């Protein structure tokens, strides 16, 4: 029927309270901040790179993933931040590579392309974890792989954490090896010249686009066999489009040039016999209440400055409609119903730290989505676990675990996304980042620590003071400036957003308007599998 | 004779293609099952950043580049040559014909946009303006070797001939077939390597030229 | 059948040729330092920390296992080496934690014990990453998991290594809940004092067992109650077995002491009506013949002095017994089959460079290997995949990317033995670690890099010198010594075996006898799981 | 998206070249004289039993099958040229039987007619091997059966060759009985008069429709029970309509005559509860750009010249479009992607003799396809498989065996056009007759045969005097003439496309414009079918 009337969330805030004009300004400030480094590592390597770049007739990257994606339709790129400031002296903008889930063909699909711009497409450690990573969402999501090729083979003076480990380089030939016998397509386009470990690139492809005097394959190049055999040959002519395509038959298709090789990508995309199904309902899609600059002034930038999380939900979801799930009963956590761009998804959002009915609330809710096949999404602002005597008594870390458990057996999308803190065990009940959730995006005031600093700090003190205590002095004034010096300095700096997703612990820090946006990309692109059924395992009563 | 178009009618063109695009992309859609989903707004909505297409249209002889920036509010805002122009319109129908409705630097027009192949055609109260849109290399692009080791039929040329392109050089009968050898090549045989009757070999020179 | 007489591989060497004289000597002299080594690990945290250890009534955590599994029985220890000489200052011997697979009441169970003689039980990186594999390892093979839990909890110092990540702290709670969902028993003892990390790993486990008045288990201990929301709290009424076991009930089965609580374990493990049933088929297990001290003798330590790998496999299998496949084309891998223990065992061995020949061959007899349901030992030792011209034009890089997709692809149990280098995508084609081996042992002569160093210098020197050649001036000497100084002694430091098992990019270094038993000692443990059919990908013919 | 454009395959031949207007000639007599060999085989059997078999108020088989189908749907006949010229004074036109895929209200049948004007519907060998036919494509493809029985037993001379084997008459209850045991409705108008072999046929159908005072279904006649029994019984009160539909209860529905017979048959074909569902994508049906008499330009009649197949894959597939895979290696086949009304097809299409690289080509092709569950247009113009030594010495058996193992194993729809000559194993590579094509036609130009004449001939005389030279004389020009006669007419005779079709060895000769109409029409029949997932052998690399 669906013609009856209900209610929504959300208020208007007060747009001339001191509170929220300067929440208003510091978040603008932030986001401002955030807009300007992206911009800077929009460019790769500096201007004289790219000119080097394009005098050999190669497009930018960039300009290769707009000109192979369908025409006016957005691209989700997925951890612009990764390599940045991790590596002491050497820049490594974007990681090195570029990432991103797009729409060709009328297919979403996974894009892998390689910015040889910078490092001339060497593999850094990042470059290997941010590919791992796409990959790994092309696996759960069951989208198709596009690896625009043009590779500079790994690193020497950081080889060991390239080479060896199970998290390493090989386990991309993996990631290939598998998905393909799993019919999730990969397609490589080597526009590039991939020397000897991104020879197994284009190898371990179903489908090979390989570009005219430009794109080179060889399992051991030139100054490699020189080293290892004695040998000189020259290079388009060890490895070129036409042995590879006329000869041994490493390639498939044969481009002219860049242009050519992404129409003929598009048509390989086409040929795919792919159709979508979706298994879940799907309504008319409506747009909120209200704007989503007033998030800027209400969650602001003070962490320790707590907010409701029901304004979020109010300005992301369908309508700002939204059914809330037990709304008495451990108030400090918010579970509800609600709908976006017409999907349906149940929300778990903090709202304070979790007690032992929050805990037995979010359990009896996930247990109801996935009965439902629902997707979840998680916004975590986290701060503890509520430490205590009468706590323990009852069994809080009885209850915890089984939050912890539900959310690590559940077979439905999850999406987590971190609008403020994120301290301790409390972000394993929340979907952190070792519980798989699809994706996992940050807003740019949040923090993640195992704790805040303080307590750190405060915990080594204590157990110090302890442990010395065996013989027993004190240097009062002296441990306390010194420990609350470097501790506090280390624990807010690697806090930090720039932190975490300068290494690939996130899909993203994300403007807190782009919100709506992106979650509504991310929740399509997690449509494409089909929802298997849950199993749990023990739920300790 | 054909004068050159104004910035602005290129602009208009420019927004012509786009809409269109986004038809075709409308229309996809609807025969989807995934319907309402995002990625079908042809925002061009990237994360953190803007997106800029870089087009060419071509005006009579000479080819214009147009630097299209998508806008969060779904404007344009085109740079053709150096000159930027905020560029709005949308598509719509009376009857069995298609108006571009545009609004340029706050310049409202309006013109039936009909395109055909290659050709834009604007059709306003001011004129008739034509522009065209440029067709890839890729899409308008469209010494002997014995392929078998077979017995030679019939040797056409000799030491000191001189042919054509598309021409009989050499005849060979493999297994079940007949294979003429034709020469692509240009100059004068000074070599017939096979004697009449022998058996080539694949991938083999037959005749040379100097 | 089965009466009809067959020939045996191996010849007798010549115990008077100064080869098998030096060879000898070296390897005797690796195997007793790798001896010493292990003793000195097998201490802790040296008499002090025993004796206060002791002097709390514990027993040392050797002990603990000693009186776990059943009497006699073999205990597999795995990683021994996890943390040498790793962490600059710190010592952490075992990681700091002891995991194996050992035999407790007939079944066999990985056991997980947390050595808290060492830094207090506190988790550094290498410790969560141990854990990890053997948890990883008890899930492949579904083998139940039993965990000592004697924590101290994260370790603050190198806290971003150890929290947030996907393979960090937060996974452990995670591979919990999802074996316990796939009826994969989780059994935890609580001998000690589990502080806010380690106190989620009884509360997701099926049954406890808590020692009275020893072991305490809180998310939130005195000093982080007093950091944390500012309280004072007695420890053993914070969280002891009397509270636990009376009142809150996380705690399920209450023991005096030690000796009670791997009584009851044992009870507990007796209890999960479990029954091994095999698939394989079983034969009668027989002796080589001929000793393995012989292997000393044949290997050595010379890696650029190549032997031949039936030489070991006369050495390991039952009988000498080995039916060669395809022995004369592609010679420079030996692919048969032979039996360990009685179990049909498909081998892969190298011998040489990897040509294309010789990946055609592995790839058919990988084939064969998947579509009888016979597991594989891969013995590597590389040096590379012959580089050349004729060899690209071919498609040699179209021959070992069949071999990677039908390695990555294999449901058997796959079980590699590094008894040489391993060296480049070589390292790829015969079952790295990125390749998901059931196990991964390494002999004390092996090297792995991505391709030795010498060449590494070479390509950087030959490169650069390309490189600066768009202005272009030399520095011959200078840059060669300096080059080939500090690039073969980074190489030769990093393709160590004591480098490689310091992280946990393998299972072990193990001596060249005990090799064959320590074969069968995990073919045994990799039968407990049901051989599942195998699917391809797309071979590019 | 898929509104960027792409380029077409074909180019208009020369209109007024010698070779095409000699070659359009010759095809057209071809065509011509196939057009007028039909068009008598379409009266049966002569005006006299026509005259007869009206004046007892029946209709004529094609004027049954014309008021069952739908009004103004088209007909897909199967086998218009079985046991033609075939017994050596007996005409037996059409097989004595017509069988055929039609469309019944709304559904796609195959109809089983007995044409009673030809021997009284005796029941020849080739009339059950075209029944078992029809009835295996009904199977393969789950179509309904409609028998019209008009049947008048199994022939007495012939008996052998009719009764008892496995692929015999018998047969023919047992497809029934098993098509029935998977929901493939059986349906028989008894029309005709069923003795003893024919009256199993409405037994074993779910559903009858009987004429009054017309059908007669006994196991045994009046003349049989007269030489079996002794007994003279009237026929129409032996097994009469009334018996069967009120006392016995072999018949379900009772019609006044036949064009109440079809009517019913119409309801009953309605009331199934079938709704046919497809699994492929389905696009806009789109016309070639090239009209269909320069198939007879373009191919003509002459085997010993070579064409080129892309100019008939421009002329049968959607809008000309085709994506070529694998262009320039091995270019003796060519492999695409092309669509048929909307239908995807990957065409594979022979231009020359099998080398090793085809074969690989050709393999690779046939995995993508069946992982992508698009069906396959094989177009057979073979001569052989590449002869020499050179070729032996690389494998090109090991590599044709590729071939032959992938199209054996390949579970989606194929279909075989033979354009042209078809000999040796090569044959077998392309799906032959054996390989379970769904259909397979041929045009009037073929020639099917292990070789070619002279080669048999060759071979036959070189190792005859091989043998004789034990001892050893000549009889040269005897020999050579003696031999050169009477096997190239042998293999010209049995080579011949009347003599393939004249038994069941194809499903019939086409005209080459009628081509494209007819594989539309086989395609769709071909998807009533849900495809299966494809189970490999071992690929011998
Ligand atoms: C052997 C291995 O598998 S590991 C490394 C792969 N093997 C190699 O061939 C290493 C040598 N480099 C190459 O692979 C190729 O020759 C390429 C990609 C570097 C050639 O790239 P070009 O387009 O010629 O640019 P160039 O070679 O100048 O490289 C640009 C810069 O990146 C560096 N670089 C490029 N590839 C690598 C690499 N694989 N390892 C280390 N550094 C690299 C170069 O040192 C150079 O230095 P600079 O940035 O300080 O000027
Ligand atoms: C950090 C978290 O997320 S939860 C942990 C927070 N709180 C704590 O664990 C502090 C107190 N807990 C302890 O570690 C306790 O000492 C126990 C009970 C678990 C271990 O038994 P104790 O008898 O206390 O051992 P003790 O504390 O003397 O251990 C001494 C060493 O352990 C180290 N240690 C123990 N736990 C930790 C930890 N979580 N982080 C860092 N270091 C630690 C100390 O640095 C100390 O160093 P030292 O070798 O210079 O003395
Ligand atoms: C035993 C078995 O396996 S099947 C044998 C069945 N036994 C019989 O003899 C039954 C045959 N009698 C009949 O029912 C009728 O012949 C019918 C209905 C089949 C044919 O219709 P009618 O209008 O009677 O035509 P009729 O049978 O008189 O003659 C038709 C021709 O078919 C032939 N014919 C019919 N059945 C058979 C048969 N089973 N074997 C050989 N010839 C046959 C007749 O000899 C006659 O041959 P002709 O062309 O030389 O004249
Ligand atoms: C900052 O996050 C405040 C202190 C952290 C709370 C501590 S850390 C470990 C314990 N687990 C938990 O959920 N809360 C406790
Ligand atoms: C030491 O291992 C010798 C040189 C390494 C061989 C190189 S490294 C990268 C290429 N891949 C491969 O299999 N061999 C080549
Ligand atoms: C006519 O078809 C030419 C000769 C046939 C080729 C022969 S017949 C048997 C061998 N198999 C094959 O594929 N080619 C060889």
């Amino acid at each position: 029927y669906h013609g009856d009337s209900v209610a929504s969330l959300g208020t208007q805030p007060d747009l001339g309270s001191a509170l929220y004009q300067e929440n208003y300004k510091q978040m603008k400030a932030l986001v401002n901040q955030l807009h300007e480094r992206v911009e800077h590592i929009k460019l790769g390597g500096g201007e004289k790179a790219r000119a080097l770049h394009i005098s050999r007739g190669k497009l930018l990257p960039r300009e290769r993933i707009d000109n192979l994606i369908d025409p006016g339709s957005p691209f989700l790129e997925l951890s612009q931040f990764a390599g940045y400031q991790l590596y002491d002296n050497e820049e490594v903008p974007g990681g090195g590579i570029i990432t991103g889930i797009g729409r060709v063909s009328g297919v979403e699909c996974m894009i892998i392309a390689n910015d040889a711009t910078v490092k001339g497409g060497a593999y850094y450690p990042v470059t290997v974890k941010k590919q791992l990573r796409a990959q790994e969402i092309a696996m759960q999501n069951r989208l198709p792989c596009i690896y625009l090729v043009d590779s500079g083979g790994a690193y020497l003076p950081r080889q060991a954490d390239v080479f060896p480990d199970r998290d390493h380089f090989g386990r991309t030939f993996y990631n290939q090896a598998i998905m393909s016998s799993k019919n999730i397509a990969q397609i490589a386009v080597v526009m590039g010249s991939c020397t000897a470990g991104g020879a197994y690139v284009p190898a371990m492809a179903d489908e090979n686009i390989i570009v005219r005097k430009q794109g080179t394959i060889f399992l051991a190049g030139p100054p490699l066999v020189k080293a290892a055999t004695g040998e000189e040959v020259s290079a388009e002519d060890l490895g070129g489009a036409d042995l590879h395509c006329r000869k041994s038959g490493v390639s498939d298709h044969w481009a002219l040039d860049d242009h050519h090789a992404l129409h003929l990508t598009r048509k390989v995309v086409r040929n795919l016999n792919y159709q979508k199904k979706l298994d879940v309902t799907i309504e008319p899609s409506e747009e909120p209440l209200f704007p989503a600059d007033e998030l800027y002034g209400i969650v602001g930038a003070n962490l320790k400055r707590s907010f409701d999380v029901r304004e979020v939900i109010a300005r992301i979801v369908d309508g700002s409609r939204f059914t809330e799930f037990k709304a008495f009963y451990g108030d400090t956590l918010v579970t509800g119903f609600a709908r976006i761009f017409g999907y349906p998804v149940g929300i778990v959002g903090n709202n304070g730290v979790l007690f032992s009915e929050s805990a037995k609330k979010g359990t009896h809710f996930v247990q109801l989505c996935c009965q439902r096949n629902i997707p979840l999404l998680f916004l975590q602002n986290i701060t503890g676990f509520m430490v205590g005597r009468e706590y323990e008594a009852e069994g809080i870390a009885k209850d915890g675990a089984k939050m912890v458990a539900a959310v690590a057996c559940a077979q439905v999308p999850k999406i987590t996304l971190i609008i403020g803190g994120s301290y301790g065990a409390g972000n394993y009940g929340m979907c952190g980042r070792a519980y798989s959730p699809r994706f996992l995006y940050i807003w740019p005031n949040a923090r993640i620590s195992v704790m805040g600093g303080e307590q750190a700090a405060n915990v080594l003190a204590t157990i110090t003071k302890d442990q010395r205590a065996r013989e027993g002095k004190q240097f009062s004034s002296a441990d306390e400036a010194a420990l609350k010096e470097p501790i506090i300095k280390k624990f807010e700096e690697e806090g930090n957003p720039y932190y975490s997703s300068a290494r690939v612990w996130d899909d993203g820090i994300i403007d807190p308007a782009d919100t709506r946006l992106v979650l509504g990309l991310s929740f399509s692109a997690a449509l494409n599998a089909p929802i298997e059924k849950t199993d749990f395992g023990i739920f300790r009563m | 004779s054909r004068k050159a178009a104004a910035k602005e009618s290129l602009c208009q063109a420019a927004l012509g293609l786009i809409l269109k695009e986004k038809a075709m992309t409308d229309t996809f859609t609807l025969q989807a099952h995934d319907q309402f989903s995002p990625f079908s707004s042809s925002s061009g909505r990237r994360l953190n950043i803007s997106y800029t297409r870089n087009m060419t249209l071509k005006d009579g002889k000479n080819n214009v580049a147009i630097a299209v920036t998508y806008n969060h509010d779904g404007s344009y805002s085109m740079q053709i040559e150096d000159k930027t122009f905020q560029v709005l319109g949308n598509l719509y129908s009376e009857g069995d014909c298609t108006y571009l409705k545009c609004s340029v630097n706050g310049v409202a027009s309006k013109a039936k946009l009909i395109i055909l192949e290659n050709t834009i055609y604007l059709f306003s109260k001011e004129g008739s303006i034509e522009i065209d849109i440029p067709v890839p290399k890729y899409l308008s692009s469209v010494g002997p070797l014995a392929p078998m080791t077979g017995t030679i039929e019939k040797v056409f040329v000799k030491a000191g001939d001189k042919v054509k392109a598309g021409d009989s050089l050499m005849v060979m009968i493999a297994m079940k077939m007949e294979h003429t050898i034709k020469s692509p090549k240009d100059g004068t045989v000074k070599k017939v390597f096979y004697r009449e009757g022998a058996q080539a070999n694949r991938h083999t020179p037959l005749v040379e030229f100097e």
